[PDB]
């Protein structure tokens, strides 16, 4: 059982979707990738707000819609990676605080990963900018 | 801020609190309180104390259904609850009552291996954001965890500004509801 | 038509009939029966109607067991059934006889948040062709689906060729296999 | 876990397809199958598959299925399914599939299943940019 | 001696024992007495035998999580095996020994289609890698397992230098981990 | 639900985890391919085994922790597959031996795959050399 839900609208986050901050969109390539890539937090959290969204608008106070679609909108087990995480002391992701690295010349987007926590305080750039460069590294070969 | 000349980096502070309708939204009070919220004006309130309500061993949990006065989400809540514990054998531990419509269980606690440690680590994974000030030590160790707190008194309450220190984050009931009955020990020959 | 000139538009219907001998086949007679195959000898029958069957409120599924004169694959699929229910608090709303190796089994029926949710979902999720005819409540009605009819019957039968305005079809239980227990009330405190 | 069941190019018997024709697939359908996760066929070629080895491989009980369930099919894509039909979205009861047949050398894609809607078979023109779009990643051959 | 050139087809062996610390191992030293390790000292033996040591049909089951003295990983894992046995439809063909934390389970085996089919199924689920030598069954006739042995039984031993006849391999408790509870008889309409 | 966990850096075996081998270390690079495919047994041991050393390093008798993990780590479902194989007379895998295809002179090394197993004994390279020279046309196949 793998995760099954499509987005639709390149997905962009409405103000309700995140504290103060404006509507953030992204390229349709970020989507596409979420549509292939498993071990990703902010796509789950996109379908999440996705499926929320489609509840509100397509039906009319019960939680079993969600206790039955939980194993379609969350992949389940990044949740478990992320307590199994957390319970090692090891830096985890709390779903919150998503970072990305936007192209100021293109407005190009890339896909959001998760900014880990580590002794319950948010973890400093400094710690993980060897993943952002490789993030930027990675983003350079899709020229 | 600039990134190899080419890129910036940026964040994403999301808001969980739009997803409250969907689904319930565990947070955090202080380290006995935390909170569940189902929708609006409705909730549950896990709470670490040393003062027992219920007092006695008996859990009308067969009667409840029968009458079926309770809200059904509350109920399905608790029962990921008690399901997601990893080893539960002791039922004198636990003590409910749901007298007219009513919820509250009572899970009571007291060298290691004992119900405590199931109790308090289920009691983690649902209030999973900033709950980690309610042990002595909050790192290396997750098999033995121990509190101070000699009950688990979960209850019902209404909605109010109840979430503080960490916010609203539905992840850690999404995280129980996948392993409701992934370790139970069997009761009966005939399941 | 072709599209580009080179690519023309194709399509293959599978012969969902051929699986008969490997894994149940949900169809479809009219708005009431709806036929569940196991083989190509027996099945279940699933008959919405305001005709009651089982006049008694008793359930000899222990003796059942002790016995065993049942069909194993009828009481698997039974089992599916009532194990994929939501919410399934009122013990007295079920009856079944079992009597002699028999299957029947009555959900009586007789509005949002009831059992009668949970029978219909149950009931739609796995006859999922004549869904659209079996239910009064249309379409985008979730919580609130409740139909007409006042019991639910469930019987044994053979295959005489009664699959009418659906085709065989096991994406309905097949698919309900994963929602076995993914939603049950705690019923005691020992598990 | 995730459905690994792996297909014996799969050409689909009479048996199995109405209108009585081979439909045999070239090697790149059957290649998209194992890394494609959210697409309706691929699910049904791994039951046929199972059922003609479980027939021909094994001397009448469901308990093989009710092992086998989660490792051939993915379970979740039957219930996004079942969401698209409560929420009055259109959706695939797996009945019909559809592919672009390349008439010049016969070379086809994977079929995308045939949505429906209040027991109608889906109007070919509504979804017809899908089709353009499979046309477009059709053309993207080397 | 290279595959198109430049390649050489280098083997790699691995060892699973190496993985006996955090999770159970499992092996065979017989056509009977097979056997599962936790850690070190400490392992269940399941012994395939023809003559049985628990004439007493009464389980009191219970009473043993009443008295917790039973290990529990020993027990977790006796709960395994029996929500993982295939539509287990009669206690009397199953008795116990729990007495000052012993572990002593033991499952009657005496056509096609019956408890001792689904018994011997999870046993080589369970000890898959040496399985193959203990039942009689070929290879195409998994619905109904037929073994001229009478008895399983299932007891709690130090760990001695077992696992002489198959390698350890987690891989059948593994596979059973996802095997619980999902095929199951009900016996209770509220479960 | 679906696989997620990760591995830790250095991730290759070592004599703790071979037979007879001494530090049989990949490269840690062109790996991520278990990332992407499923169907593979020898990706869910390197992540139960790298699990189970942060297992021993980081926590200190109970078998609760990879009861939880069990879905996290590893493919199930791959787990039921190979079991089904086992059911019938095809060949299958017990998850004991792999083989690989390393490159001579810059020294890569394919992803290893599970030698099958067919009457107690593994597979001779007959009917089963077809798969490794569809392997080498995959590294050929790579610029
Ligand atoms: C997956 O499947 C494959 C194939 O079915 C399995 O591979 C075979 O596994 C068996 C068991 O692991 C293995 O048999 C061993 O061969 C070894 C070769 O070195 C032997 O050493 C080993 O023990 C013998 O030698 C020991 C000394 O090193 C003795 O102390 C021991 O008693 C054994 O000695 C034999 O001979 C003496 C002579 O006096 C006699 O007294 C003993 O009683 C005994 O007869 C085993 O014999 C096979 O070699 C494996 N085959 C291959 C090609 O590897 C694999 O195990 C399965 N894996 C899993 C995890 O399931
Ligand atoms: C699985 O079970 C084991 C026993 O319960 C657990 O303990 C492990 O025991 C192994 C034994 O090998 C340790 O591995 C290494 O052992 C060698 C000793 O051999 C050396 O000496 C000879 C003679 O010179 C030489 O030929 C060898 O090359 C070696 O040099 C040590 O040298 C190594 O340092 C290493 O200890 C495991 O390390 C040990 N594990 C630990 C630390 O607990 C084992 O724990 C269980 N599985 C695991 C690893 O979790
Ligand atoms: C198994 O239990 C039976 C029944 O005992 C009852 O159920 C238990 C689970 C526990 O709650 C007891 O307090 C209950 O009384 C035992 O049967 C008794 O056996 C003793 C010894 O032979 C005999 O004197 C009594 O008359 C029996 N009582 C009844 C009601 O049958 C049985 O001994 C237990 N077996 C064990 C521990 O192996
Ligand atoms: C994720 O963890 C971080 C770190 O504990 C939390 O950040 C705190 O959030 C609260 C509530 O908004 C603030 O009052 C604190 O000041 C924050 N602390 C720091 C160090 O920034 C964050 O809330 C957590 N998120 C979730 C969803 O649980
Ligand atoms: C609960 O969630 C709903 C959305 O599901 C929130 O409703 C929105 O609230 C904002 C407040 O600025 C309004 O502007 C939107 O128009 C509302 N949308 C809908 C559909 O009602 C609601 O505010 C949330 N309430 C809480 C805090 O639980
Ligand atoms: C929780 O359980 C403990 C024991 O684990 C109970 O403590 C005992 O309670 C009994 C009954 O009143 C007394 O006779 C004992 O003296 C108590 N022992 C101790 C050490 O205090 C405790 O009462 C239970 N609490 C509940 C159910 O609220
Ligand atoms: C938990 O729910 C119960 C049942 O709905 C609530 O009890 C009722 O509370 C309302 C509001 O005060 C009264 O009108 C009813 O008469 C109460 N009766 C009964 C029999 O419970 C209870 O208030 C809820 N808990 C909390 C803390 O509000
Ligand atoms: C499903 O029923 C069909 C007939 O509707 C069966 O098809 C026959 O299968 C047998 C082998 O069992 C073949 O020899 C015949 O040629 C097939 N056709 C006919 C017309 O009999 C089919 O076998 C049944 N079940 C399965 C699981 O395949
Ligand atoms: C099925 O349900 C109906 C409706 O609840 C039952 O009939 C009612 O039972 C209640 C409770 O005793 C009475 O107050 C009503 O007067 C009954 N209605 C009628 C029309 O008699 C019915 O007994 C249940 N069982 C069966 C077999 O139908
Ligand atoms: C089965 O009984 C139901 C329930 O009485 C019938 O539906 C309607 O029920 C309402 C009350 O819920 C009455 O006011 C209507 O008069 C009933 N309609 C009728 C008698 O047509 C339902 O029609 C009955 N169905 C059948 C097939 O007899
Ligand atoms: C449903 O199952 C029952 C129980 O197996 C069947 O009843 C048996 O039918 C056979 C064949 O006619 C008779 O010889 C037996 O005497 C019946 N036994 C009992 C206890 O009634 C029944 O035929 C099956 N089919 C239907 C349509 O009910
Ligand atoms: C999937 O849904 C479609 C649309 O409702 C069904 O198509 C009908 O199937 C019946 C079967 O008896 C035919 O009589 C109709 O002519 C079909 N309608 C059209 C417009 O072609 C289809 O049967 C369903 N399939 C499954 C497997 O449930
Ligand atoms: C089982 O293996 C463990 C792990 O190697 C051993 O644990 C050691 O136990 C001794 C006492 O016997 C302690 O002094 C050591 O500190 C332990 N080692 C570690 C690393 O914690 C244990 O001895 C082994 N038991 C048997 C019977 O072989
Ligand atoms: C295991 O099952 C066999 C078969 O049911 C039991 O054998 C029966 O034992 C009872 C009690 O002694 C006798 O009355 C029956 O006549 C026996 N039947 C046969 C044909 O042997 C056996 O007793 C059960 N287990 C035990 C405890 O031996
Ligand atoms: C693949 O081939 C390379 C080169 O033959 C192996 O790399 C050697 O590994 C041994 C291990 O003792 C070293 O001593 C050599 O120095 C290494 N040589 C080079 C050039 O890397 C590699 O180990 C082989 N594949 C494996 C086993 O991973
Ligand atoms: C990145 O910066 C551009 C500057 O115009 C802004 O419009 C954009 O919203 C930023 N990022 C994203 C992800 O949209
Ligand atoms: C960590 O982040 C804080 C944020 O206030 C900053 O002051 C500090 O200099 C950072 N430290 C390092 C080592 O980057
Ligand atoms: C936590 O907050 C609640 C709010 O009602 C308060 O009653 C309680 O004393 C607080 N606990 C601690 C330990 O500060
Ligand atoms: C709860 O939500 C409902 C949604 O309709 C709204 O009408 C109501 O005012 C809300 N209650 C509170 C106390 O905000
Ligand atoms: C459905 O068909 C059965 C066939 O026996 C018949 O008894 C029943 O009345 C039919 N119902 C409708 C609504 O046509
Ligand atoms: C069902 O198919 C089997 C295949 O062996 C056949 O023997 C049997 O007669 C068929 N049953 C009926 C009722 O036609
Ligand atoms: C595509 O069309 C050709 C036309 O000759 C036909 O032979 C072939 O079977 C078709 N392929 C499929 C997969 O339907
Ligand atoms: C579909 O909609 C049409 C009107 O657009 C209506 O006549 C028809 O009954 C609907 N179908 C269902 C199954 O509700
Ligand atoms: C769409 O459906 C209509 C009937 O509603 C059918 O006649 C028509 O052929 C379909 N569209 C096209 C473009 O053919
Ligand atoms: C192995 O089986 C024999 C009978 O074949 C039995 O006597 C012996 O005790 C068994 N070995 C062990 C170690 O239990
Ligand atoms: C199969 O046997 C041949 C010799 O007949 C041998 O060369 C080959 O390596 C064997 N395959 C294996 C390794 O199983």
């Amino acid at each position: 059982g793998t995760f099954t839900w499509t987005l639709s609208d390149g997905y962009c986050l409405t103000r309700w979707m995140l504290i103060e901050a404006e509507l953030k969109c992204f390229g349709n390539t970020a989507v596409a990738k979420c549509n292939e890539k498993h071990d990703e937090e902010f796509c789950d959290m996109l379908r999440l707000f996705d499926f929320n969204k489609q509840a509100i608008q397509r039906l009319k106070m019960s939680i079993q819609l969600i206790n039955k679609a939980v194993n379609a909108l969350i992949n389940d087990q990044l949740i478990m990676k992320n307590h199994l995480r957390d319970i090692m002391c090891i830096p985890y992701c709390n779903y919150s605080k998503y970072w990305y690295l936007n192209h100021t010349t293109t407005g190009r987007t890339s896909l959001p990963k998760c900014w880990l926590v580590s002794n319950g305080s948010y973890l400093n750039e400094t710690h993980f900018s060897d993943d952002i460069e490789q993030q930027a590294d990675n983003m350079i070969t899709e020229m | 801020s600039l990134y190899k000349g080419v890129y910036e980096l940026q964040t994403l502070e999301l808001n969980m609190e739009t997803l409250n309708m969907t689904m319930p939204l565990s947070c955090t009070k202080n380290n006995s309180h935390h909170y569940i919220m189902v929708g609006n004006e409705t909730g549950l309130e896990l709470t670490l104390t040393n003062t027992s309500i219920i007092n006695h061993k008996f859990c009308n949990l067969s009667d409840a259904h029968k009458k079926n006065l309770y809200d059904h989400a509350l109920m399905s809540i608790i029962s990921t609850f008690h399901l997601s514990i990893p080893n539960f054998n002791q039922y004198e531990a636990m003590s409910c009552d749901f007298n007219g419509g009513k919820i509250s269980v009572q899970y009571n606690l007291s060298h290691c291996g004992t119900v405590a440690n199931g109790v308090l680590q289920t009691f983690m994974r649902m209030a999973w954001g900033g709950s980690y000030i309610a042990l002595d030590s909050g790192c290396g160790n997750w098999d033995c965890i121990m509190t101070s707190y000699q009950y688990l008194i979960i209850q019902n309450t209404t909605w109010e500004d109840h979430c503080q220190f960490s916010r609203p984050s539905p992840i850690g009931y999404l995280g129980l509801l996948s392993q409701r009955t992934r370790d139970i020990y069997i009761s009966r020959r005939l399941l």
